[PDB]
């Protein structure tokens, strides 16, 4: 017991009249009533896992009572880490709490995001994403600035979360003062209490009304139509006041329904995904205007991470990064949700009162082909990020590391095979320097690989822009209504050698007309993406600075500008490469895929070899962001992946071969 | 396989089955259904 005297005790000063009016309701979450049980297991165990519904008040209440027990304790001042799978949430709840505290957001509550750290030397509880918990750790191994490390949201199985978990187990075995919290949405038969050695389980009750579920008569030929249809259907057929809340998989597909839900009723729409601004973000929380009603069309975000609605539309599919080790591919992937996500939708329905679900599938889908629960992330992703961390943090033996659900071998293997190709890892396994320094850039190891080795090709300038625009949203704005004008002022910035080149134009363009707004819209641009791909540069510019790797330009005015840039490209991407075909299309390297240009290139020929940065796996293959490569600097810049006596003999070995051979001549 | 992610994989003791503190992880890795077009779920059994 500590004495409270009713002031703030950040501030010395009385808290305002909002910080009362706040506390009045979260003192009515389902959370409060087990405070004293919450703390008699937190001051007698290192780890235990708390499990509690959406809307229970978890994620805003349990890291401040953490941060209560922080502040009673002797010593220095450590913090309280609470880990949120999605940058979204993080920032949002962060704000959420900052004012529960009566704090300035950043000060003695902050966020860590992926290139947006909004916290201070006064940050006492701080909301991050998962990747950047375990990004800390490679620089502090037992994460000793912090008392008290929450892992929220655990029952989506991210794999940042995963190997969070798998590194925490081993930092309690050598920190004795560190308390681990998992806390999960659902109980996972617990798995996660095995997991961490049987460690107490505290169940919050949920608050959440009966929900009706609707099932179709038969399967629906388009989701997307029965997902309009179903709109207009519960907008007029139903008396009750209530708003809508329909998922959907990513935002071109929210933007077409929004368009023809509005289209088809005038004869609130309010869309919600994560790239979208926060200004129209937060439109999901103003109130609704014949009952006037408000739909949100929205992500897999509102499922969980946050909560508003008593009618919810699920057509059953979710967009999933999928990888393939077989054939080295990954790509986004739109595929059906488990059951246990439909349960999360549905129940997103019983907050206010007893609710509707629409699933537009049959009650036979729903159990003869929905899986029970939803892939573990770490049993679908490229792992090669993921190992180069683990090796940073000392972790040799990924073999015998305790996952929750290990990795197969093969997905294991292509990240070895990926991170010695690089050269990050050696022969025998062994972090190389190349690696280590590698592993402290935040980004993909062929991206942080092409930005290092561009300081030999003098063009590390031009390579950071593009690595910026390569790691933010995208730059191109493209209505619906007005496809040809959009790709006329693309065009504008189009280099003859494809689109890695013509993101630097955008950027250099967007410069030198001094981060104009107006300019940005003359030419389609998205601001907000260039002035992120700006803060991102200024970043990644930084750590260049620490490691003293020089940032350099080529002469303009000399051919070796683009040449060089082309170059070193291939540094890094020398394993995502296409071969043009005699009929005209194009095959990968190595893996033989069938592919063909993203309709979005820039390129008005086919170049022989391309090189390109994304699979995009839809109906057919494509490739997106390309860039015309001459092979010989395929055999030359990388000969380890470009191994004449183990590639595979197909068309493509056939014209590396001549120019080995004509090299030898 | 004298692939070189074999390799590295051997040389931290891999020896033949799954992954994991005992050996439990998954043998082979799991393949995604795909999705044609637009079509809702459960349309293609039929």
């Amino acid at each position: 017991h500590m004495l409270e005297q009713c002031i703030n005790p950040f501030t010395n000063l009385p808290h305002t009249p909002r910080y009362y009016d706040i506390l009045k309701k979260r003192l009515q979450l389902p959370v409060w009533e087990y405070k004293d049980r919450f703390t008699d297991i937190l001051v007698r165990h290192q780890s235990f896992v708390l499990v509690g519904e959406t809307g229970s008040g978890k994620t805003t209440q349990i890291p401040q009572w953490c941060v209560e027990y922080m502040r009673s304790l002797p010593g220095p001042k450590r913090g309280v880490a609470c880990t949120q799978p999605r940058r979204v949430a993080a920032m949002s709840v962060a704000q959420r709490v900052a004012d529960e505290m009566d704090v300035m957001l950043g000060q003695e509550v902050g966020y860590s995001i992926r290139f947006e750290d909004c916290s201070s030397a006064k940050t006492i509880l701080k909301y991050m994403t998962d990747g950047m918990l375990l990004r800390e750790a490679m620089n502090d191994p037992l994460l000793e600035r912090y008392g008290v490390i929450i892992l929220d949201e655990a029952h989506e199985r991210t794999l940042a979360t995963d190997i969070l978990m798998g590194v925490l187990k081993e930092v309690v075995r050598q920190r004795s003062d560190l308390k681990v919290i998992v806390m999960s949405a659902t109980l996972d038969a617990g798995k996660f209490q095995i997991y961490f050695d049987n460690c107490p389980l505290l169940t919050i009750p949920g608050r959440t009304h009966p929900v009706e579920i609707f099932y179709t008569p038969e399967p629906e030929r388009d989701y997307l139509e029965a997902a309009i249809r179903t709109v207009i259907q519960i907008h007029m057929c139903e008396e009750e006041e209530g708003d809508l809340l329909l998922f959907l998989t990513g935002q071109e597909e929210i933007d077409e329904a929004c368009k023809r839900i509005k289209r088809e009723v005038d004869d609130k729409i309010i869309p919600l995904y994560s790239t979208l601004p926060p200004q129209q973000q937060q439109r999901i929380f103003e109130p609704p205007p014949a009952i006037g009603r408000k739909v949100v069309v929205s992500t897999n975000i509102a499922e969980t991470s946050l909560t508003i609605v008593v009618f919810v539309i699920d057509p059953g599919f979710a967009k999933q990064k999928v990888y393939n080790p077989r054939i080295r591919v990954e790509s986004l992937l739109v595929t059906a949700i488990s059951k246990a996500s439909a349960q999360q939708r549905a129940g997103r329905a019983g907050r206010t009162r007893p609710g509707k679900c629409f699933r537009l599938y049959t009650e036979k889908a729903y159990k003869t082909e929905m899986q029970d629960n939803t892939y573990p992330e770490i049993l679908r992703s490229n792992l090669g990020s993921v190992v180069l961390q683990l090796k940073k943090l000392g972790i040799d033996d990924l073999v015998h590391f305790d996952f929750m659900d290990p990795p197969a071998p093969e997905t294991l293997m292509r990240a070895l095979e990926l991170l010695n190709y690089l050269a990050a890892l050696n022969d025998d396994g062994d972090l190389t320097e190349l690696g280590s320094m590698m592993a402290e850039f935040p980004l993909d190891p062929q991206l942080a690989k092409m930005v290092i080795a561009s300081c030999d090709y003098n063009c590390s300038n031009e390579v950071l822009s593009i690595t910026a625009m390569l790691s933010v949203p995208q730059c191109f704005v493209r209505p619906t209504e007005a496809k040809k004008a959009a790709d006329e002022a693309k065009m504008r910035f189009a280099h003859i050698d494809g689109d890695h080149l013509t993101l630097l134009n955008v950027y250099h363009a967007f410069k030198q007309n001094h981060e104009s707004v107006q300019w940005c819209y003359d030419n389609f641009i998205n601001y907000r993406s260039l002035m992120s791909a700006d803060n991102v540069r200024q970043q990644l510019s930084r750590i260049m600075d620490r490691f003293n790797l020089p940032r350099r330009s080529t002469d303009f005015t000399s051919r070796d500008y683009y040449i060089n840039i082309r170059k070193a490209l291939v540094t890094g991407y020398f394993m995502q490469v296409a071969h043009l075909e005699r009929t005209g299309h194009y095959l990968t390297v190595k893996d033989n895929q069938v592919v063909q240009l993203h309709p979005s290139t820039v390129l008005d020929h086919k170049p022989e070899w391309v090189l390109y940065n994304e699979f995009v796996l839809t109906t057919k293959n494509y490739i997106r962001t390309c860039t015309d490569i001459k092979p010989e600097w395929l055999v030359k810049i990388a000969p380890q992946y470009y191994d004449m006596s183990n590639f595979p003999q197909c068309e493509a070995k056939r014209q590396l071969d001549r120019i080995i051979a004509k090299l030898q001549s | 396989e004298d692939n070189i992610g074999n390799q590295l994989l051997r040389k931290m003791g891999w020896t033949g089955g799954g992954l994991g503190k005992s050996g439990e992880g998954i043998r082979e890795p799991i393949s995604v259904k795909e999705q044609h077009k637009r079509e809702g779920l459960g349309l293609d059994v039929e």
